[PDB]
């Protein structure tokens, strides 16, 4: 009987890239990634946490944070059609419209 | 060919308010003594 | 009497305190 | 409030038991309370002795047999031990199915035969070869295996106590000196009860 | 140690008051 969490990141590429290996530093990031990957889902089991992650580079996220249990639902964002693209014109000129700043021309 | 940087990082000593306070806190009990040999002495 | 200070840092000042204080 | 599990001599506490009851009454259901080791426990009579007989009369010469209450945690040793008995015993009524773990029944087996088998025989054995005993164990596998689960479960599984828990690197601090005094601390409970309690 | 010491000292000037 508990609220909810919730915790947004931005570019998880950042912090989080292949675990170990890299070849060229260690001086953090490891430690960051294991310590992220047990706290989120270890030995004990938390029900109120919600975690939202953006990026451009799907492929480089280390694939033991992607396995179901820690991060199921993934999205790829296209982009729009041409239906999408009407809804868009729509939506950023109805305030335009309401006033009736907009020729009948157009 | 031979091109390379690096990043360290640095050190606090160890200073973390327990040898330190330990130390601070029993450095009261010398000035009763002092007190004392005052009086003694007058 | 086996020791008078205890050495919060190894440095020279603390040794002569406890002959100071015998 | 001052719950224990150290062993108890059984003889000595039965002698002190003797010595501070000689000459007087006891019946079946009487309850008192006995100083042992510095601590109190409520003793519950339930039977006398060879001919039973509701009321009798403790002496120097009797023994008595103590048992354990149900679910008590009170471990005790010797020979004078009646009733159901299980305090130190590396095969308890732990199932390996109840748990709901998968498919590896031949993992397990071979993690009971090469890790507990061991400690399960008798002190005899094992003092007569005179070869020490494992103490470490690793695993390893594909993401999503079970591996925490399984040792979780082995943590249970085993006739002892809680266990501890080290999450990730938390041990690192800047403080130098500082994670060996963790590390230390760590050891220090199994190092003390260890050479409290000898072999 | 300390203690040994500190009683001792503390128990001297004592009697050396009184
Ligand atoms: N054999 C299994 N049977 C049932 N559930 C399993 C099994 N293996 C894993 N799981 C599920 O995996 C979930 C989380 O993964 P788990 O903690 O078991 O993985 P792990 O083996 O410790 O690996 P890692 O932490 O490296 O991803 C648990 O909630 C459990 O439901």
């Amino acid at each position: 009987n508990s609220g909810l969490h919730i915790i947004i990141f931005d570019e998880i590429d950042a912090i989080c890239k292949q675990r170990g290996s890299m070849a060229g530093s260690t001086g953090v990031h490891d430690t960051v990634v294991n310590q992220l990957l047990s706290k989120i889902d270890g030995v004990e089991q938390l029900n109120n946490i919600l975690v939202i992650g953006m990026t451009n580079r799907p492929d480089l996220i280390d694939e033991a944070l992607l396995r179901p249990g820690r991060l199921e639902v993934k999205m790829e964002i296209g982009l729009p059609d041409e239906k999408g693209r009407l809804q868009i014109l729509h939506i950023h000129t109805a305030r335009m419209r309401g006033h009736q700043l907009l020729s009948a021309d157009v | 060919n031979p091109a390379i940087f690096a990043s360290g990082i640095i050190m606090d000593s160890s200073i973390s308010k327990q040898a330190l306070s330990e130390i601070e806190t029993r450095h009261s009990e010398i000035i009763k003594l002092e007190n004392s040999i005052r009086e003694l002495h007058d | 009497s086996g020791g008078f200070i205890r050495r919060v840092t190894n440095d020279a000042r603390e040794n002569e305190m406890d002959e100071n204080l015998e | 409030k001052n719950i224990d599990s150290n062993p108890y001599d059984t003889d000595k506490m039965a002698a002190e038991f003797i010595q501070q009851f000689n000459n007087q009454a006891f019946s079946v259901g009487q309850q008192l309370v006995f100083s042992f080791n510095d601590k109190l426990f409520g003793l519950l009579v339930k039977d006398i002795e060879r001919q039973k007989i509701e009321v009798g009369l403790v002496v120097g010469n009797s023994q008595v047999a103590f048992e354990k209450a149900e679910n008590s945690s009170l471990n005790l040793i010797g020979k004078a031990k009646t009733k159901e008995n299980r305090q130190s015993i590396i095969n308890p009524d732990w199932n390996f199915e109840k748990m709901g773990i998968g498919g590896l029944d031949k993992e397990f087996s071979d993690i009971f035969r090469r890790a507990f088998a061991s400690r399960v025989f008798p002190p005899e054995i094992v003092e007569q070869m005179g070869c020490k005993h494992v103490k470490g164990i690793l695993l390893y596998g594909p993401p999503g295996c079970g591996k925490t689960l399984l040792a979780r479960q082995i943590g249970k599984m085993l006739n002892a106590r809680e266990p501890k828990v080290v999450n990730g690197p938390e041990i690192l601090n800047k403080y130098v000196g500082e994670s060996e005094a963790n590390i230390r601390k760590l050891f220090a409970d199994a190092e003390e009860e260890q050479r409290r309690l000898g072999a």
